[PDB]
């Protein structure tokens, strides 16, 4: 990994994320989408599923 | 760690922000196979395996299912039915040393 | 299966005309899309040019219009790239790119060895 | 080999029943508008059969 | 007249952990006290479809024998998304060493 | 440019000791493997010694084990090669060797000049 070497031989950091689901509870969860709540209006709601 | 001793970390029981990683634009290669990059934030997974190593640039594409090469054959082989993503970014600003 | 080899290039003075030949073996050149990419040390990869067999035949960068020309030869299965009125900023390694599909949804970006091009003002 | 047969790979939504699509616009995989220009997160939706 | 952790003879080696959780910090009196019982701590442990549920309840009582007459309900305390397989258990008790 | 130089050696009587120095410029010695080979007049070349920074510390030929040691220093970037209780069979030329990998998986072996070591009984 010389400074004057080519980009093809330049050092690259590689991380592979492998996602496994089994007969076990899901542990890692993505961020939730939060929308401002409104009251006294006929609206569609979704609270924790 | 070295590619032949690729570092494995287990991730569980937390909230993982993949929108920022997808929108970071600081990674040269971002290839997800078997998963939707936009739905990564919308799914829950039992366990995550983070597989970290350092290689050359031309071998970056070799870290993918069905790829061939010295690293793929002898260091880290991905199954044809692999379910996950690969994120590679240049480290010249951090891995440049004299000589 | 698919083999791509690049020939041509080198160092030239600006304003001349240069030839690049990408020889392809294992598949006819008449396909969905043949691309040409360039890479320079210290910057990310970007799409440079492409040629298609459907719809619009050729696509180029907005800043390179009218300077680079591409063509194909089915008889000997080659891709010809003629570049004229080059600029010193174009010094980079060029690759001819094709995309292939696997049985298990894998997609391969087959490239060649590439040729180095330098332009002197 | 024959690559004359083409199939569309990227589209915003699924096709309605008995729909025909012939557009060759570059699909915007990311947030940067392709504007007919390929690159990162910008790929040609058509692919040939091997 | 002080008590401090001296021996942990529960295990000899910990290999390939998958989960660790820590509750709220506190400081509980470890000094041995004699007399009649005054605290009744009830717990329920369940292991259903990957979840280890622990329900708890604490009750101060003024008695010397049997259980309190009144009715007390156990509130949920902790849920474990672990998914390990359990058929046996045991209680870990802290002995006392002194002159 | 990578340049390797060997210092030491000469003619010595039986029972003596020697200290060769392999000095490399252009790359640190902290890498995969350094090798040392022996060439005798009119005899076949064979691998002798190798020092590694990973896995097994060092490997030696079956004829040189137990009487021969090696050490490396990255700060001054040189390898010391100590031999004690020399034998007449050790009279040969010492070669210091390193290896590198190219872009197309081609291996380039940087060969050393070597030094003559003669042991007289
Ligand atoms: C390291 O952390 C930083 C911030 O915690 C991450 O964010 C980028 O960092 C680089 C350089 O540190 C900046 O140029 C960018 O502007 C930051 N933001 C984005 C969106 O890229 C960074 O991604 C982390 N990883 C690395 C390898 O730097
Ligand atoms: C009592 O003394 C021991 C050693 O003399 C010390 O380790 C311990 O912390 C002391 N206890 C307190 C409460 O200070
Ligand atoms: C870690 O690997 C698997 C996963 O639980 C298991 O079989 C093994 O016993 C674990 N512990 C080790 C390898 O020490
Ligand atoms: C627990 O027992 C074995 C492992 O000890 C396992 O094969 C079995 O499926 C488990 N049973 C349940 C009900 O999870």
């Amino acid at each position: 990994f010389q400074p004057t070497n080519g980009v093809g031989y330049q050092p690259y950091r590689v991380v592979v994320l492998s996602f496994e689901l089994l007969h076990a509870p899901a542990t890692v969860c993505g961020p939730k989408k939060s929308t401002n709540l409104v009251k006294n209006k006929c609206v569609n709601f979704n609270f924790n599923g | 760690a070295s590619v032949y001793a690729w570092n494995r970390k287990r991730i569980s029981n937390c909230v993982a922000d993949y929108s920022v990683l997808y929108n970071s634009a600081s990674f040269s290669t971002f290839k997800c196979y078997g998963v939707s990059p936009t739905k990564l934030n919308d799914l829950c997974f039992t366990n995550v395996y983070a597989d970290s190593f350092v290689i050359r640039g031309d071998e970056v594409r070799q870290i993918a299912p069905g790829q061939t090469g010295k690293i793929a054959d002898y260091n880290y082989k991905l199954p044809d039915d692999f379910t996950g993503c690969v994120i590679a970014w240049n480290s010249n600003n951090l891995d440049s040393k004299v000589g | 299966q698919v083999q791509l080899v690049e020939s041509g290039g080198g160092l030239v003075q600006a304003g001349g005309s240069l030839r690049l030949s990408c020889a392809a073996s294992g598949f006819p050149v008449y396909r969905d899309r043949m691309a040409w990419y360039r890479q320079a040390p210290g910057k990310e990869r970007e799409w440079v040019a492409a040629i298609y067999s459907a719809g619009q035949q050729t696509r180029y960068a907005d800043s390179v219009k009218g300077r680079f020309t591409i063509s194909r030869d089915n008889a000997k299965n080659t891709v010809y790239l003629q570049m004229n009125s080059l600029k010193p900023e174009d010094t980079a390694v060029y690759y001819c790119n094709v995309k292939d599909v696997g049985h298990h949804y894998e997609y391969y970006d087959y490239w060649g060895q590439g040729t180095q091009v330098t332009v002197s003002a | 080999g024959n690559y004359n047969y083409l199939y569309r790979l990227f589209r915003k939504s699924n096709l309605k029943p008995f729909e025909r699509d012939i557009s060759t616009e570059i699909y915007q995989a990311g947030s940067t508008p392709c504007n007919g220009v390929e690159g990162f997160n910008c790929y040609f939706p058509l692919q040939s059969y091997g | 007249k002080s008590w401090m952790e001296s021996e942990f003879r529960v295990y000899s080696s910990a290999n390939n952990c998958t989960f660790e959780y820590v509750s709220q910090p506190f400081l509980m009196d470890l000094e041995g006290k004699q007399g009649n019982f005054k605290n009744l701590r009830e717990f329920v442990f369940k292991n259903i479809d990957g979840y280890f549920k622990i329900y708890s309840k604490h009750t101060p009582i003024n008695l010397v024998r049997d259980l309190p007459q009144g009715f007390s309900a156990l509130e949920p305390l902790v849920d474990l998304p672990i998914g390990i397989n359990i058929t046996r258990f045991q209680t870990l008790l802290a002995l006392h060493r002194s002159y």
